[PDB]
RNA sequence: AGGCUUGUAGCUCAGGUGGUUAGAGCGCACCCCUGAUAAGGGUGAGGUCGGUGGUUCAAGUCCACUCAGGCCU
């Protein structure tokens, strides 16, 4: 006996498939594209929304305002429909209009930014739109919101320790934000309490700046094409006491990576979903982590990337 | 206070960086690079896709390699050009980070 | 402790949703979008394949063949991506780009005919296929498999059953094969024992096919725009003694239907499930349905229907 | 014979007190860019710093002698 109130709380209980011609047999992939949005993004669009209902800021009355140009808008397009809010996304000029007519059928208000200053002309366009009144708008700030791995924390962490009965030994994710990172590893390693969970850092070869802030240099971003990661700095959701390694990975890599989950696993797959496995992969040719199982997140599915690069001819 | 005059490479460094962003800091290299990060490119002319994404790479190693020539200079012009150099880079990095999440 | 081996045993167990704003909070959703191919099809796509091992004939060196370009090519795409046979899919020349680059990227073969005959030319090919090789080739037959209605009695009626508590009272399916419907007919009226069920049947007013065979009239189909359902003939899978009601839902009715659950419950639909949240709305305007638990699948979602008339709000 | 002054990348050349080994312009190879040319950027190959010694913690740079070229002679 479960009825689902509305769409936003049916989120989590992911499959965690083994990956039988990619690796040894010792990946083990949790589809996170197995939410109502078809993203990772779909637990923290509900949990910032729940945690904004529960400290009492969000009242009827109140409107959402965020800057995203990935899978949070849609993640927040869904639960403000589905909870009877309303959302202004803000955002730049240079993205589809096939994301822009499913934001917008979702019931989103869209406002889209001058495309040379890109995505701080978008946060500044949200900033002014919450400070014209603010006691009538909400910023959700999903770099810095603890919703976003509070949520890690009480859903997928136990989903991985219950799916591999406490037998996960390596998590590997990549780090947008960092909730789902910081999460999982709070749960396994101090909730729990298995501290020789080694968790890695998926991040573009182009913009490695977790490895740039645990080294000492400077952080210096650059472009890269694997979408979901990479954001250039180090957010406040990322912990990098946690952090017990980081893996850097190239664009073809990544984009050949899901092409093979693809072809050979039956898994649609992002390019952020390739970089993590093709970590994993990377990470298995040393020897110690032969017998390791391996826990990876996939975090998104490539029909949403279907006019993109990932798909040649 | 000694001011110095300038090498052969820190005078390079300065023709460099403005030139640079002269022709590779345009909007449109901006337009191009944003839409290289979100999949779908710009095509050629004939067959094909641009790649603004190499070219932004290769705008923003020149542009620190000619900012970390130009630190512990002295002469004002210098620190203008790093100023200007600088200034390019918070412009790119500004319009990149955040973008795709 | 569950590892899933592969992603085609990952099917099932799909959320039942309760809609607040469309109808009087009786509509309850199965939302089968979140299959591993994101589609109602991934459950037959995954039994008929199982069910091709356990009779013996899908041996190691036999090729799968089927003609079709929709959700089940899709699904028998992943699904023999997932367990490592070869599929074949026979589709005409008229299909888009994006929709081949996505049956490519799942390791499938498209064989193409012209855009003349449609259909019927994928078909013939697919048996001029078959009949090249029998030894290696292998049909599937979605609309004459008992595979097809064997899962949704396995899978889908136990759900239902299940999460409503035995409180189901009226169950509208789309019927494109009239596999879902003859499922879970056939798991609550006949192994559960409710004949009190009330089966309904969605198609199209194009094309009122159901309507005309229970009617006793002579089959005469029509073109329309509501994809999934409306096949055109009564398929040797539908069942017409499990079906009560035919409620015949207009395109425009579906696409603004879809459109409204999609903005007013957050649930990415498609055109059939709009014409089967519209037929739940239709069959309410009745005094004696006002307080009847109300079960409808939603089959799909507007990821796929993205450059179709579904999303023409610009 | 004496007094002076040059020699550094394929060519023309700067090198501030002895401190990244070593740099610029043109020339070469590869990539992006201009439909293309000019304009413009990135990576690299390329250096007994005329030769031999001395001094210094450290020599292209400071000394001593030679090799080759320019001025009064
Ligand atoms: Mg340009
Ligand atoms: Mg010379």
């Amino acid at each position: 006996s479960k009825i689902f109130e509305d769409n936003s709380l049916t989120i989590g209980h992911t499959p965690l498939v083994r990956l039988n011609r990619i690796g040894n047999g010792r990946i083990l992939a949790k589809v996170e594209s197995r939410n109502p949005s078809f993203s990772v993004k779909c637990r923290i669009g509900a949990n910032m929304i729940w945690d904004a209902e529960k400290r009492g800021v969000l009242k009827p009355g109140v409107e959402l305002v965020e800057p995203t140009s990935g899978n949070t808008g849609i993640a927040l397009a869904y639960v403000a429909a589905a909870r009877g809010y309303k959302l202004t996304l803000t955002m730049p000029e240079t993205m589809s209009i096939e994301r822009r007519k499913l934001l917008k059928a979702l019931g989103a208000n869209l406002v889209l930014t001058e495309g040379a200053k890109g995505m701080k002309g978008a946060i500044q366009k949200a900033e002014e739109i919450v400070a014209s009144n603010p006691e009538k708008y909400l910023l959700l700030q999903q770099f810095s919101n603890p919703a976003n791995p509070e949520i890690h924390e009480k859903t997928t962490g136990p989903e991985i320790w219950e799916d591999t009965d406490g037998q996960v030994d390596v998590f590997i994710a990549g780090v947008g934000t960092g909730g789902t990172l910081t999460g999982v590893s709070r749960y396994i390693k101090g909730t729990k309490g298995k501290t020789d969970l080694i968790s890695v850092a998926v991040e573009p070869t182009d913009s490695p700046v977790i490895a740039q802030a645990l080294a000492g240099e400077e952080i210096k971003p650059g472009p890269h094409k694997i979408q979901g990661i990479g954001a250039g700095f180090i957010p406040a959701n990322l912990d990098l006491k946690l952090v017990d390694k980081v893996i850097g990975i190239t664009n073809e890599e990544a984009i050949s990576t899901a092409r093979r989950l693809m072809e050979e696993e039956g898994i649609l797959a992002g390019i952020s979903s390739g970089a993590a496995v093709a970590a994993a992969l990377k990470l298995q040719e040393d020897e110690s982590f032969t017998n390791k199982n391996i826990v990876v997140i996939l975090p998104s599915s490539g029909e949403r990337y279907l006019s993109t690069a990932l798909f040649a001819d | 206070k000694t001011v110095d005059k300038l090498n052969q490479k820190q005078e390079s460094a300065i023709k460099k960086i403005d030139n640079t962003i002269k022709n590779a800091l345009k909007d449109h290299d901006i337009i191009g690079t944003l839409k290289d990060m979100d999949g779908k490119p710009v095509p050629k002319e004939n067959g094909g896709y641009w790649d603004a994404m190499q070219e932004m790479q290769n705008t923003l190693r020149g542009l620190r390699n000619h900012a970390d020539t130009l630190k512990n200079v002295n002469n004002p012009e210098a620190q203008a050009a790093y100023g200007r150099a600088t200034d390019a880079i918070n412009k790119i990095e500004s319009a990149l980070k955040g973008y795709g999440i």
